[PDB]
C-alpha cells in the first residue's frame, strides 16, 4: 500500500511546519515546562491551523 | 493595547463526516449493459466467421482446381 503513506507524510510535513513555527524544533519541540507553556505561539497561527483543519 | 493571538470573533466550523457518494451505477443495469453489449459482441462474431468460411471455401475451390 504504497502511496498514502506519501500522501498522509505530506499532511505531516505541514504539521511538522506548525510545529518549527511555534518551538523552532523539527520534532523534538520540548516547548512545555512545568508550570505552563514557555514562549508562546506567534501571530499569524491560528487561521493556518483553520486552513489545514 | 495587547497583542496575543485570539480568533476574531469566532471562526466558522469544519465537517467532521465521512463524506462518501457511493455513486455509479447499480447492480442490474450495469450487468445488463456488460451482458448487451457481450451479445453485440457475440452476432458481429458470428456474421465475420461465417462469410470468412465463405472465402476460405473458396480457397479451397482454388486449390481443387488448381492440382491435376
Amino acid at each position: 500500500a504504497m502511496t498514502p503513506f506519501f500522501w498522509m507524510f505530506e499532511e505531516r510535513e505541514k504539521m511538522f511546519e506548525f510545529y518549527e513555527r511555534v518551538s523552532g524544533a523539527r520534532m523534538h519541540a520540548a516547548y512545555v515546562r512545568p508550570g505552563g507553556v514557555h514562549q508562546d505561539l506567534p501571530l499569524g497561527l491560528m487561521d493556518d491551523i483553520y486552513e489545514f483543519s | 493595547v495587547k497583542q496575543d493571538m485570539p480568533p476574531v470573533g469566532g471562526y466558522g466550523p469544519i465537517d467532521y463526516k465521512r463524506n462518501l457518494p457511493r455513486r455509479g451505477l447499480s447492480g442490474y443495469s450495469m450487468f445488463a449493459v456488460g451482458i448487451g453489449a457481450l451479445l453485440f459482441g457475440y452476432w458481429s462474431m458470428m456474421r465475420w466467421n461465417r462469410e470468412r468460411r465463405r472465402l476460405q471455401i473458396e480457397d479451397f475451390e482454388a486449390r481443387i482446381a488448381l492440382m491435376p
